[PDB]
Parts: C-alpha cells; structure tokens; sequence
DNA sequence: TTTCTCGTTCAGCTTTAATACAATAAGTTGGAATTCTAAAAAAGCATTGCTTATCAATTTGTTGCAACGAACAGGTCACTATCAGTCAAAATATTGAT
C-alpha cells in the first residue's frame, strides 16, 4: 500500500501544504524517500519526517 | 561529599558526569564506577536519561482520577526474572517453555520497570489494547493468561495480594485462516512440480493420512507393520495404526500407491526424506508448500490456507467418502467439540441441503 | 477526583460503540443502561451497596419481570468491570447478587392451531397468507424472509443469509409440507403472481415491508381466531419452530438443523430391544 | 497520541507563556525531548516537565 | 485547575494581607495543602481555612 | 368536507445460539547468515625470431614515512568532605506492679 502526496500529509501530526511536504522530497527530510510514479510520488505506510542535520 | 553540586552537572542528569577531556561518563550504583558515554552534551544526558526511568529519585506518580493505597516494597522486573526459574520446574516439554519466555519478553519491553503493587489495571490495559489496535489480536489474548498467571504465583509467595490483570478482559479472536477445497489442491499440487519431489509426495501423505506435520516427518519404514502404519503423536501423544488400504477418489491418491513413491524415489530410513536421504524439519515442509502457494496465482479472503490445513481437507474428505466417526480416530482427535469445529467452512463454501 | 455513577455511565456507553457489534445490539444494552439510571442514585462507586442493587433488581423480579433483571444485572456488572480497569473502583458488587432463573413461557404452535390461524387471516392483506407458508416451508427466520429478493433464487435454489448468525445457506424449490398441504414452489409461483415485486415478500404497493409489521398483522389474526392457550400466545416466530417440527418426522432429523441454519447438535424416547 | 506546543501547555498543571514553553525544551527538561519536526515541536502524550536545580 | 493566592483570598470573607495568608501556608493551617509552582501557590477551589486552636 | 387507511420507531420486555476458563504444545511465515555449487572470468597452454629487461659500482637530487614531541581526547584511580547506614547516648513516656 501506497499513500500519495495528498494522502501521506493527511495522516501526519499536523497536515502542511502541498508545496510544502514537496520541498522534503527534495531536501530527502522523508525518510524513507517516497518512488516517482507517473507524475506524482508515492510514499511509505510507515513513512515519517526525519531530521537530517546534527547541531 | 566532596562535591556535592557543579557547573558541569548542571546540564547533566543525576547518573553521568563529564571529564577534563570533554566527555562524558555515567556512573554505576553497584560499584562506584563508570563507561565513557557520549562526546556531545545533549546526547550524553540524552543517554543518561532513559537508565533514568527510574528515578524513584524523588518524583512518585499519578493519573487523572484514581485512588491510594500504598507503603514499601522492592522492584518486579526480577520478579519476572524468578518466575521464570518457577517455571523450568513444573516439568514442561521443550518447545513450550520457549513460548512463555517469548510472552515474557514483550511484559518486559511493554511494562515499566515497577514495582508489583504499582502496576495498575490501568496500565495493562494501554499495553494489551496496543496490541489489539495493530491486529495482533491473538498474542494479546496469550500476554495476558501468561501476565495472569505471574502475579497468582507472585501472591502465593507473600508479595501481591490481589491479582490486577484479572481485572481486564481478553481479546477475542476469530481465526481468519482461510480453508482449502479440493479443486485448490490440484491448482498446488501441479505447481510443485518447479519444487522438490518429496514435496508432492508429503503433500499427498498429509491428506491420506490426516495426521500432523510434525509427526509426518517421525515415520520410519520400521513402523509399519503387517499393513498398518504406527504413528505416535508427539502434541497429543495418541497412538494409532493407520491401514495401508486407505484412498481418497476425490483427488485420485491410493495410501499403498503413495507409499512405494517415497521408496524408490526418496528412498531412506523416514518415509519422507530429502534428496540427501536424510529427515527434514518439520518447518521445512510446509516452507515450501508455501512457495507453490504463492507462485500459483490463486487469491482468497484474508489469511491463504498451509500444509496444515491438508489435515483439514483429509477430514472433510473422508466424511462424505465412508462417514464421520472415520475421520475421527484418524486424525487421532476425541471428545465432542473439535469434531464440529473442523468441519465448517468459515465463510467460503454455501452448506447446500439435499434432499436427505 | 471525578466519580459519581452517571458520570460513568455516559464514559461506558461510548466504550460500548467500539466494541464493534451489531446496531440493533447496541440499542438493547442502552435501554438496560437508561433503566439503571433512574434505578439507582448519582453517588459514587465506591458508595454504592450490594442492598441497593439487589433491592432494584429484585424490584424487577416481583413486578413480574424476571427476564429483564438478568440482562440489566449482567450489564451493569460489565460496567462495573470496565469502571476497575480504568482503576475507578477496587471491587464489583455486583457479582455478589445471583441472577434470577427465568423459564420460558411462550406457548409452542401445533398443526391444529396453525390451519385455525391460516382461515382467520382472511380479512387480513393478500401477503400474510403467502409470508404464514413461506415461514413454514422453508423454516427461515422473520428478519431475513423480508430480505429475501428473487434475485437470490439461483436454478432451482434459494440463497439467504441470515442476518443474525450469518450462516449461508440455499434452500431448493422442491420441498414440500406433508401435514399442512403447502409446496414450495406452489407458494414461492404464487407470491410472483398476486404480489408481483423486487422481494419475494411485498406489499399491496409493490414494495419491501419491515419484519416488524410481518409479525404484527399475523398477532391480529391471532386473537381474531379463538384460540385460547397456556401462558403467551404463540407468535410469528413459532412459525419456524413448527417448521422444524414437522420436517423431522416428515424426512430427518439431520435435515431440520441444516434447514434451520444451524451447525452442531446441542420428549418420548422409544426402549429399543436391544 | 503526539500533540502540539500550544495543545501540550493547555493540558498542564499551569499554562504558562509560550516563550516559557519553549524554553524548557530548549534547556531539556521534559522527558522525553519534544523533537522538532519541520518548524514546531511535537510533545508525546507522556512527556512531562521534570525541572533541574543546583 | 487550581487557584492562584489572590484569587483564592480574594473569594474569602475576611481577605487578609498577602503576608498572613502566605504564613498560614507554612503552617500547614491550609487543607487540603497548597502546591509551589513557580513563584507562586496554587490552592484548590475548595481548600479552606482550618483554624485549629 | 370529513372519514377511511398503513408503515415506523420507541421502549419495556422475553428468547435464541455461540463461546465459556487456562495451562499446554506447536505451527506459521519473513528473513538472516553460513556454506555448497554451478556459473564466469582470469590465466595457463602453445611457440619463435625479434624486442626489451637484466644490473654492476658510485655520485647526486628526491621522497615516502617512521621517529618523536605535544595536545586532545580516552579511560581509570584519587582528591576532599559528607552522604550512606546502622548503633548508642540520655532520660522519661508508657506500661506493669504495689
């Protein structure tokens, strides 16, 4: 089972927006990365945000 | 002591220090001693927190609406530490033993560390519903008896005095393992051609003789005698003699038929062997009963059927082929509850009535 | 703090609606659950006695019902059941009290008071008659004879499913009552010809009827006939019970559970000879 | 059950400043950290206050 | 939840300075007993004034 | 105008079937990791006139990298004073007898 973009933000702690959630793909903030399918992505079940940065 | 407060403590849990060196190491309540930990800051206290679970360093608890009623005790994650050196002595067969230790691990991953008399109904409640709302409804259902019967022990040694999880309920499941037709058994059967050939054979032995996958890989040539095949189940431990006359028109598979297969092809001391002429597991069997399963196409509803449902289908074979008091004895069952519970479908075949 | 018995009783209703049961279910228990409540104080929990418990359900037991009080007894010890684990209480006063034994007194319906009964629906509808043979002849349950499509009849069969127990089953149109003179296929043909709709069971508008009107117009019938019993007069579902009945000693026994929808076994024996 | 910074300070023995909030998880003291995910932190539904001193 | 010192005193009949409401804290002559949050004490809505000898 | 006509949901009750309660004994199903084994790739086989490397004895420019000398951890023992734990000091409350 797949969830799309729309679908995957829709189950987080606090839905964002689209253009948002988009701006993770590209900074790989999604772990683990969603797979490019057609022309939207299609994220993990169990797919949550990660923080990719040690201060 | 010596030093009582600091400025380097003072953004370090009460365990953990830190060195001249920029590290940082936790102490050990058992010794005086202690491991470097950590070179940043907030990953050390960050480390030296959860040991910290159990600061019982000041601190006590409470929930929103409850009582109290309390006084001194010692821990309890020993105690389930002792219960299982109760257990080893209550003369118990070596592979169920290993399924209490299983239970008991997930009491210890799911409860707190935490007294006896602390662990309220409450808190069972949160940890067995967990794992209700993840499907495993069955496990919980075996937690539980096996939480239950910890704490009845724990009271007859002078430590508990009542029984909490005795409080709670206990899932219910419905068994979602889908059966298997006869039509189906063809459809595996001819796709386990790709698979070895002990596979067919064994398939076909666990239908004309109904009996356990475990015990279908215990049978010798040795056991049989003057046409009978002495079988000794190992769960149960019924002994019967199964006759080398047996047949299942249904599927086209005669026992005597069968039984000189596996003595020119397998060929060895068990009646099924592997290519190498030696005993297989008996998880190994319906391993690859699985592979045939899968590379048939085939689709069902909810959980597809397994090797152990040839049991199954043996027995509803035989029902309509001789009677039901055949299928009985055979599959080396008694009593009067299972015999019906064996025989349904569970959502897949309509009971059609005739005219009889 | 936060007690009191109402209080509880509003945060137990709502565990009730996750259970996950069936909605006519759900309905019943909140009756028992409203009955509590002007049953017995707003106190809390830990105040409530064994004596005001019993005194309520004792109450229900003289008044002359005696089957209720079991059910609100056994509902109200879940309750409670459910008030420990949350860690309200420490103890259920309920499972201290003893449930009353209640025998059943619904007459049964014998094959004399069934023809009486068949006549004096006359002056009833065009579909009782059709419903009174159809509940004999295939021995089903009111609640899914009014579901029942023709869409379901399948080469000579009859699928229904049970909406109680959820069997599946299919009934073939070639039984028949030797008792009363009534055929299944005579009776199912002569429900396609006066009522003419989308389920076998209609009304005089060409449109599904609820079970509860099927029962109802048959109790008019009833006490228009004449017929006096021993106890509460027999009722719709007796319709069944006389189903069963006669099919034993009209083929097998084995062929009267298959019927009914039932699975495993659960008066005037005969001393054989040997 | 994660809740937000503003919903964590309204379930508490006293709602305090936002800034105060902030504060403590800043300093780590609430078991366990609230872990920032995107721009706003996500307390647990366990995660109580714990306070420090010296 | 709770109640701060001056919204506390403030509901009493007598309101007393700050001092001598503060003072019958650390005598325990408040039950139930008031909790320090921060700088302040929260009492509870029915907490009352117990004057005992 | 005025009267004939049926289906619903509500609510206090009554009745029909499956699942009981627990400790016991396995069975299933997605991989993980070691070892057998056929599948692949590099190398030996095969050979001869012609092309390229073999290397001393000694002078001169070059360079990899161990040899150490400090600094930043890395890991264990001691500084420095009272926590950490358990028994006695000091005299009468409380209990037993006159």
């Amino acid at each position: 089972m797949y969830l799309t973009l729309q679908e995957w933000n829709a189950r987080q702690r606090r839905p964002r927006s689209l253009e948002t959630v988009r701006r993770w793909v590209r900074e790989s903030r999604i772990f683990p990365p969603p797979v490019k399918d057609g022309r939207e992505y299609l994220f993990h079940e169990s797919a949550v945000k990660v923080d990719l940065n040690r201060p | 002591m010596g030093r009582r407060r600091s400025h380097e403590r003072r953004d370090l849990p009460p365990n953990l220090y830190i060195r001249n060196n920029g590290y940082y190491c936790y102490r050990d309540p058992r010794t005086g001693k202690e491991f470097g930990l950590g070179r940043d800051r907030r990953i050390a206290i960050t480390e030296a927190i959860q040991a910290n679970i159990e600061l019982f360093s000041g601190h006590k608890h409470k929930p929103l609406t409850a009582r109290i009623n309390s006084d001194n005790s010692v821990t309890l994650h020993s105690w389930l530490d002792r219960y299982e050196k109760i257990l080893a002595s209550r003369g118990i067969k070596q592979k169920t033993l290993i399924n209490y230790m299983s239970k008991i691990k997930a009491i210890r991953r799911g409860l707190p560390d935490a007294p006896l008399e602390d662990i309220t109904t409450k808190e069972i409640a949160a940890m067995l519903n967990g794992y209700i709302d993840e499907g495993k409804a069955a496990s919980a259902k075996l937690i539980r008896s096996t939480l239950s019967d910890a704490f009845r022990e724990a009271i007859a040694e002078g430590h508990i005095t009542t029984n909490h999880v005795a409080a709670t309920r206990a899932a219910k499941s419905e068994v979602r393992r889908s059966r298997l037709t006869a039509d189906e058994y063809l459809k595996i059967y001819q796709a386990a051609e790709s698979s070895p050939c002990w596979l067919r054979l064994a398939m076909e032995l666990a239908v004309v003789t109904g009996q356990r996958v475990g015990d279908l890989c215990e049978m010798k040539w040795s056991d049989i005698v003057d046409g009978y095949l002495y079988v000794e189940q190992s769960k149960t431990g019924v002994k019967i003699a199964i006759p080398t006359a047996l047949h299942i028109d249904a599927l086209g598979i005669s026992m005597k038929e069968t039984l000189d297969k596996c003595k020119e092809i397998l060929g060895g001391e068990t009646i099924i062997a592997s290519t190498r002429r030696e005993p297989l597991s008996s998880g190994t069997v319906s391993r690859y009963f699985m592979r045939a399963r899968k590379a048939s196409g085939l689709s069902f509803e909810g959980d597809p059927p397994t090797f152990h449902e040839l049991r199954s289908l043996s027995a509803r074979l035989y029902e309509k082929q001789i009677s039901d008091k055949f299928a009985q004895h055979l599959l080396g069952h008694k009593s009067d509850t299972m015999a019906s519970q064996y025989r349904d479908d569970r959502g897949r075949e309509w009971d059609k009535i005739e005219i009889k």
